RNA sequence: CACCCCCGUGCCCAUAGCACUGUGGAACCACCCCACCCCAUGCCGAACUGGGUCGUGAAACACAGCAGCGCCAAUGAUACUCGGACCGCAGGGUCCCGGAAAAGUCGGUCAGCGCGGGGGUU
RNA sequence: UCCCAAAAUGUAACGGAGGCGCCCAAAGGUCACCUCAAGACGGUUGGAAAUCGUCUGUAGAGCGCAAAGGUAGAAGGUGG
C-alpha cells in the first residue's frame, strides 16, 4: 500500500535525473490538507454538519472549525465566528488518503482532463484546488445533504518548484498537456 | 520554541532564591543534570550519563538522577531547584528527578 | 495651499533656517531673509504671478507648503474660547529658506520671474544660483 | 592654498577673512585653518572632484578633496570646509554632476528636457584620474525620454554608485 | 426640551491632579519599605532587592544602598547593594 | 589555559545581527524510524511524548570566510544654552564666558569573557 | 489621560483634544502551553479584505472601554 515506489519510483529515479548528495536532501511530501471554508454565504449550524462528518469519512479525521479571524469587514464578517474548516494530514492518513486521490479521485472525475502545471508555492510546494466533491470515492449524494466541495494544499520538501512538480507527478499526478 | 525554556528558566528566579538550579539536557539521549550556583557561572556538582549507559540512554533515567543526588552529597547540598527545560516534567525527566529527588 | 486634514491649531515661535537647501529642483531660487508668515494666498500671489511671465515650462517650484492654521476675532467679544479656525493657512519661514527656483529659463527670464514675485512677499529675499552641494 | 594655522581657537581669523577647515584619511587630521578668499574663488572651479596643493606654513606639501562643506544660512558665506586627503589608488566614492550637450529633440519639438538629478555618484572614482565633469547626450530624448545611469558613457574603469534605472535626465512636456 | 444636543461639544474644562516619577535616586541609602519609584509601565525593572507595587511601583525589601542599572535602555533596573 | 573540538549553562545582552559561501559526521547534535498503549495536538504523535538503528549532514545546528545591508561610530565646524553685557517699535537679533549636541564624515567591527561535562592528539 | 508645564515635582485661562459614574464568574487565583499586524506567491462557493497553505515578520497587533506609559522570555492568545 505504498512509499517503496514512492522512494523507489521517485528518490532513485531522482538521484536518476539529478544529483542527490544525500537520500535525505530529497524532496518529499511533508503534508497533505482540506480546508473547508464555506458558511458565511451559508449561515448553516446545519450545513457545517454535512462537513465534518463528510470530511472525516473521505480523510477519515475529525477537522478544525477554521472560525472567523475576529474580522468583520464592512459586509458579513464578525469577531471570531466559525465559517471554514482545516483537516491536516500527515504520513499515513496523509498517504492513504493522498493514494486514494491519485488513483480515484481525479482519476474519477467527469469532465477531468489532468491538472495546471505553472509552479505554485514558489516554496516547492505544490497548491490544490477541488471543487465539486462529487467524485470522490467516499461521497455518496444517496446518503448526504446537500452538496459541497473544497481545497487540499500540498506541503513538500521539495526545495524548488523543479524538484516539486518531479516528485510531485512521479509517485502519481495528472498533467494537461 | 525558545520561549518555553526562556519561561521555564526565567520563572526560575536567580539570586532572590539562593537556591541552586539543576538543569537537564534530556531532549537527547545525553542529559547532564547539571547543577549550577546563582550568581557565579560556576557549576557545583554534575550527574550525566556520558561515562558509558550499559545501553540505557532515556533508560538510564534514574541512574544520572541517583547518579547526581548521591554526587552533590560530595559537597553536600540541602537545597536545590529544577530549572528543566522545554521538557515538560514528563517521564525520561521525572526520572532524573524522582530518583535524584531521593538520592540525595 | 491649504493641507488635506490634520489636528485643528497651533502657537508661534522663531530661530533661524534649519531645513531650506539651496539648489535643487532647478538651477535659479529665490531666498527669503526674513522671520514671517507666508499667507498661503501670498504663495498664489507669487506663483500664479510667476506663471504668467513663464509662456511655459512650469519649472517652478514652490517648495514652502502652509502647514499651519491660525485665527481670528469672532467681531469682538473675548468670553468664549480659542476661535476661528478657520482664518487662514500660513507657511513659517525663516532665513535662508528657499521658496522658489525656477528651471531652464534665461538668468535674466528668472531675475524678474521673481523680483515680481518678490513684490507681494512680506519680507524681503534675494536670488541664489549654484554651488550647493551639500547632500543627495 | 597656503593654510597655515589649525588652532581650536579663531579668533585669529574669525574677524579677518580666514575660512576653517580640516583634513585627514585615516592617519593625520591635522587641526587646519585656511584663508577665507583663496578658498573662496578656489573651490568654486575644482569643486568636490579636485584635489589641490596644501602647503601648511611650514612647507609640507598635502594631496587631499573637498569632501565636504557648510556655509553660513542667511549669508550665502561658507563657513567650514572638510578635506579628505587623496589617497593614490582608492579614495572612497566621489560627487559628479551631470551635463548635457547639443540640443535635445524635444526642445525645439514643443518640451523642454529636465535634468532630474543634477550631480551623481558612482561607486569607486579611482584616485589620480576622477572625472571633474560629465557630459551626456541628451539630443534623442523627445518628448518623455527619461535617461538614466544606465546609459552614460563612464571614463574608461569608473562604476555607476547610483542605482541604473534612476532618470537623470528627461525632457519634460510643454506647459 | 427642543431638538439639539444636551452639552455644547467641543470644551476644555478639566484635566487632572496627577503625579508620578522617582521617589529614591541611585546611591541613596535605601530602607525596607521605602518607595524608590512610581510609573506607569515598567519603565524601571524591580532589580536585585526591590519588590514592585501593583502600580509598577518599586520598593525596597531589605535596608541598603539604592542602585540604578540602564541597560540600553528598554530595561531598567534599580538595585540594592546593601553597606553593612 | 598542554593542543583542539563537541555538548550544556552563564556574563554579556547587534561594533556580539543578517544575508551570501564553504567546512563537519557516524565522539557529540539533529534530522530519520516506529510508536498499542504512559502523556499529547480544540484535526494532525507535525508539537509535546514513549522506544531506537541504519542513513544522512541535505535541513536545524556549530564553525569559518566575507562586510553588500545592518549596528557602532570619531574629529572639525555648527545648533542650542548656564553666566555676564547689549541691540531693534516689533517679529527677532548680537558680543564676551564656559558647557555643548543631533545629523553627516573618518573610521570600527560579523564579539569578547566564564563554569562544568564529553570525546579526541595511532 | 494627553499638550500647554519652560527635560524633578508642581503650575492658570470661558487655552488646545478625549474618555468615566462601568464592566468581568470569570475579563479572576494558580498551573500547563501557543504567539501577533501585515505584504508577496499559489490556491474552492471565493474573487476587495476575508478561509487554507508557504516565505518574509520587533511586533508595524493585541491588551473589555479615553489616552499615555508598558508589554512577546507577555500584561497578548487557550485549557485544568
Ligand atoms: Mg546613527
Ligand atoms: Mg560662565
Ligand atoms: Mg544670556
Ligand atoms: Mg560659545
Amino acid at each position: 500500500q505504498l512509499k517503496t515506489k514512492y522512494n523507489d519510483q521517485v528518490r532513485p529515479a531522482l538521484m536518476q535525473q539529478f544529483g542527490y548528495s544525500s537520500v535525505m536532501a530529497v524532496p518529499r511530501i511533508e503534508k497533505i490538507v482540506v480546508n473547508e471554508g464555506l458558511g458565511s454565504s451559508k449561515e448553516d449550524s446545519k450545513a457545517i454538519d454535512k462537513a465534518a462528518k463528510e470530511l472525516a469519512l473521505i480523510t477519515l479525521q475529525k477537522p478544525i472549525i477554521t472560525k472567523a479571524k475576529k474580522s468583520i469587514s464592512n459586509f458579513k464578517l464578525r469577531q471570531g465566528m466559525p465559517v471554514g474548516i482545516k483537516v491536516t494530514l500527515r504520513g499515513e492518513r496523509m498517504y492513504v488518503f493522498l493514494e486514494k486521490l491519485i488513483n480515484i479521485g481525479l482519476p474519477r472525475i467527469r469532465d477531468f482532463r489532468g491538472i495546471n502545471p505553472n509552479a505554485f508555492d514558489g516554496r516547492g510546494n505544490y497548491n490544490l484546488g477541488i471543487k465539486e466533491q462529487l467524485i470522490f470515492p467516499e461521497i455518496t449524494y444517496d446518503m448526504v445533504d446537500k452538496t459541497r466541495g473544497m481545497d487540499i494544499t500540498i506541503v513538500t520538501t521539495a526545495k524548488t518548484d523543479e524538484e516539486a512538480r518531479a516528485l510531485l507527478q512521479s509517485m502519481g499526478l495528472p498533467f494537461r498537456k | 520554541r525558545r520561549k518555553l525554556r526562556t519561561r521555564r528558566k526565567v520563572r526560575t528566579t536567580t539570586a532572590a532564591s539562593g537556591r541552586l538550579r539543576l538543569s537537564v539536557y534530556r531532549s537527547s539521549k545525553h542529559i547532564y543534570a547539571q547543577i549550577i550556583d546563582d550568581s557565579r557561572g560556576q557549576t557545583l556538582a554534575a550527574a550525566s550519563s556520558a561515562a558509558l549507559k550499559s545501553g540505557n540512554k532515556t533508560d538510564t533515567a534514574a541512574a544520572v538522577g541517583k547518579a547526581l543526588a548521591a554526587a552533590a552529597a560530595e559537597k553536600g547540598i540541602k537545597q536545590v531547584v529544577f530549572d528543566r527545560g522545554s521538557y515538560k516534567y514528563h517521564g525520561r525527566v521525572k526520572a532524573l528527578a524522582d530518583a535524584a529527588r531521593e538520592g540525595g | 495651499k491649504r493641507t488635506k486634514f490634520r489636528k485643528q491649531f497651533r502657537g508661534r515661535m522663531t530661530g533661524d533656517a534649519k531645513g531650506g537647501d539651496y539648489v535643487a529642483f532647478g538651477d535659479y531660487g529665490l531666498i527669503a531673509m526674513e522671520p514671517a508668515w507666508i499667507k498661503s494666498n501670498q504663495i498664489e500671489a507669487c506663483r500664479i504671478v510667476m506663471s504668467r511671465h513663464f509662456r511655459r515650462g512650469g519649472k517652478i517650484y514652490i517648495r514652502i507648503f502652509p502647514d499651519k492654521p491660525v485665527t481670528k476675532k469672532p467681531a469682538e467679544t473675548r468670553m468664549g474660547k480659542g476661535k476661528g479656525a478657520v482664518e487662514y493657512w500660513v507657511s513659517v519661514v525663516k532665513p535662508g529658506r528657499v521658496m522658489f527656483e525656477v528651471a531652464g529659463v534665461t538668468e535674466e527670464q528668472a531675475k524678474e520671474a521673481f523680483r515680481l514675485a518678490g513684490h507681494k512677499l512680506p519680507i524681503q529675499t534675494k536670488m541664489v544660483k549654484r554651488e550647493v552641494y551639500d547632500e543627495a | 592654498m597656503e593654510l597655515t594655522a589649525k588652532p581650536r581657537t579663531p579668533k585669529q581669523k574669525l574677524d579677518e577673512s580666514m575660512i576653517a577647515a580640516v583634513a585627514y584619511n585615516k592617519e593625520n587630521n591635522v587641526s587646519f585653518a585656511l584663508d577665507r578668499k583663496a578658498f573662496d574663488r578656489a573651490f568654486r572651479q575644482q569643486s568636490t572632484t579636485g584635489l589641490f596643493d596644501i602647503t601648511v606654513e611650514g612647507g609640507e606639501t598635502f594631496p587631499a578633496l573637498v569632501k565636504a562643506v557648510q556655509m553660513d544660512k542667511r549669508k550665502r558665506a561658507p563657513i567650514h570646509v572638510d578635506f579628505y586627503m587623496v589617497t593614490y589608488g582608492e579614495p572612497v566614492e566621489v560627487s559628479v554632476p551631470v551635463h548635457t550637450t547639443g540640443r535635445s529633440q524635444g526642445e525645439v519639438q514643443g518640451g523642454l528636457v529636465d535634468i532630474v538629478v543634477h550631480n551623481l555618484q558612482i561607486v569607486a572614482p579611482g584616485p589620480r584620474r576622477i572625472p571633474q565633469e560629465l557630459v551626456v547626450d541628451v539630443t534623442k530624448m523627445n518628448i518623455g525620454d527619461h535617461i538614466t545611469a544606465g546609459d552614460i558613457k563612464l571614463p574608461e574603469g569608473c562604476t555607476l554608485a547610483a542605482d541604473p534605472e534612476l532618470t537623470v535626465v528627461s525632457v519634460l512636456p510643454p506647459r | 426640551a427642543h431638538k439639539k444636543g444636551v452639552g455644547s461639544s467641543k470644551n476644555g474644562r478639566d484635566s487632572n491632579p496627577k503625579y508620578l516619577g522617582v521617589k529614591k535616586f541611585g546611591g541613596e541609602v535605601v530602607k525596607a519599605g521605602n518607595i524608590l519609584v512610581r510609573q506607569r509601565g515598567t519603565k524601571f525593572k524591580a532589580g536585585q532587592g526591590v519588590g514592585m507595587g501593583r502600580d509598577h511601583t518599586l520598593f525596597a525589601l531589605s535596608d541598603g544602598k539604592v542602585v540604578f542599572i540602564n541597560k540600553g535602555k528598554g530595561a531598567r533596573f534599580i538595585s540594592i547593594e546593601a553597606a553593612q
